[PDB]
């Protein structure tokens, strides 16, 4: 929500959604990119910790 | 509400840090995480009995086992193929023996 | 001999919860190269590049496919948008001037139909005629595809691979699994006949009564080789013609993945270099990583 | 009789203990287990009494 002077305020729902959508995203950049496992094995530890 | 598909099935925290997965599936919780960070191998479904279903394979074995038998063996690494693990078994054979 | 210090110590890792340090684990075993392993590789990487380039040449509707389409944008009196870009382009071993596309294109005209007669005379096989296939060959490899319009002239056999590996399935899961036919004699036959149905009642012949019991599907099996037949028909070009594609492109594609790990994975450490001089607290430690690689 | 449950017998093993505790996880070499009981209570700007 909006407070005052340009300033916000927001739940910690909101980041820790989107530390899950950009590695639900970029998991979806590296199958089509034929990316190594090593990289690929990297992507789903964070999606893990996400 | 909204949803998300998830690239790969991960696995859900209440029912593992909790056990009700590992005492599932006769495994302890500390032997699970192994195959989900990208460690080590497991057995999805040996047809030949070389290796024992449910085992912890280094991927320094990992080749060696490959050569002897090819494409006859089952092993899989990860948070889906420990649903592969939840997948094969039955509930009411594996309960008639107990 | 540095997979023990993982494996003797995997055996004992300090019950490790952090994801980073099982990558960090990893990104130290690959052994870095120096000075020449970028260099012999990069030779690799671009062989195999080309050699695929050799192997896309052999297909006759692709080089016609990109004239087709250089056919329709010049002749529409007012082109010069990103379709352009895209197109032909061969590399002096831009801003493609319309003199200089009509001077150096006089060629694949008289590479287009002399590269028919001599095939249709006496032999596509033929020696004679093979070498001018290899000199068709010649004018298109310096004609060298922009990636962007490139891969679309390669999804162009990959789709019909396909085509002929469904309709090589569309035969083995219509009859094989049913009318119970042995596989070790239809593997006689995909060289023996493969034309038209003198190969259908072949098989009959061996009588063998799962073969006689067969008046259901007599319009339901070589029906499926008209279709098949049709990718003969459409493109008038044999069989395994296609498979000495299907077959030779994947060994160029084989080769180009396949060094690219090599070229990725002893490079590895130099991505987590400058990873830590933007190491400000914008998103974490590993979501640079994973986008640096 | 502390010597009688210790597992290693001198320093290129010491520095081994101090790493496969410290830092875990790592497989361990030569000179990150040297640098690293070097700066813990010998280093300057990381230790004042």
């Amino acid at each position: 929500v909006p407070l005052d002077g340009g300033r916000f305020a927001t739940s910690d729902l909101n980041d820790l959604y989107r530390r899950v959508i950009n590695r639900n995203n970029r998991l979806k950049r590296l199958l089509d990119l034929a990316a190594p496992d090593i990289i690929v094995r990297n992507e789903k530890r964070m999606l893990q910790e996400a | 509400m909204g949803h998300i598909e998830l690239a790969s099935p991960t696995a859900h925290i209440w029912f593992l840090k909790s056990s009700r997965i590992g005492l599932l599936l006769d495994m302890p919780l500390r032997d699970i995480e192994r195959v989900l960070y990208f460690e080590s191998y497991v057995v999805i479904e040996g047809g030949m009995t070389n290796l024992e279903r449910q085992q912890i394979l280094t991927e320094e074995q990992y080749l060696d086992a490959l050569e002897e038998f090819g494409d006859e063996f089952d092993a899989k690494m990860g948070a889906e193929a420990i649903q592969a693990l939840l997948k094969s078994m039955d509930l009411e054979q594996e309960c008639e023996q107990l | 001999a540095a997979a023990q210090v993982l494996s003797s110590v995997e055996s004992e890792i300090g019950r490790t919860t952090d994801p980073v340090r099982m990558y960090m684990r990893e990104m130290g075993t690959v052994e870095l190269l120096t000075r020449e392993g970028e260099i012999d590789i990069a030779k690799r990487i671009e062989d195999g590049i080309n050699q695929v380039q050799c192997s896309v040449a052999e297909y006759p509707e692709a080089i016609t496919y990109l004239l087709e389409q250089y056919d329709r944008v010049e002749a529409e009196e007012a082109r010069l948008s990103d379709l352009i870009t895209g197109f032909v382009d061969p590399n002096a071993e831009n801003s493609i001037d319309p003199e200089l596309a009509r001077e150096k294109f006089a060629e694949l005209r008289a590479q287009y139909v002399v590269t028919r007669d001599t095939i249709k005379a006496k032999g596509r096989s033929h020696a004679t005629a093979q070498e001018e296939i290899l000199k068709l060959s010649e004018v298109f490899k310096q004609f060298r595809l922009v990636p962007k319009q490139f891969d679309y002239l390669v999804n162009s056999m990959r789709v019909m691979m396909d085509r002929v590996r469904t309709q090589e399935r569309l035969i083995m899961k219509l009859c094989v699994e049913q009318c119970k036919m042995p596989k070790k004699n239809f593997i006689t036959l995909f060289t023996g006949n493969e034309t038209s149905d003198t190969w259908f009642n072949a098989a009959i012949a061996m009588n063998k009564p799962w073969s006689e019991k067969l008046h259901d599907v007599s319009e339901e099996v070589h029906r499926a080789l008209q279709k098949l037949q049709q990718i003969e028909e459409e493109t008038g070009l044999t069989i395994e013609q296609v498979k000495d594609i299907n077959r030779r492109m994947s060994i160029g594609e084989a080769k180009a993945r396949r060094a690219k790990k090599e070229m990725v994975e002893a490079n590895l450490r130099l991505v987590i270099s400058i990873a830590k001089k933007y190491t400000n607290r914008g998103l974490q430690f590993l979501d640079l990583i994973q986008e640096g690689n | 009789e502390t010597l009688r449950v210790d597992p290693t017998n001198d320093r290129l093993s010491a520095l081994v203990e101090i790493y496969r505790m410290m830092r875990p996880g790592e497989p361990p070499t030569r000179e990150a287990a040297e640098s690293l009981f070097e700066n813990l209570f010998f280093s300057e700007d990381r230790y004042d009494l």
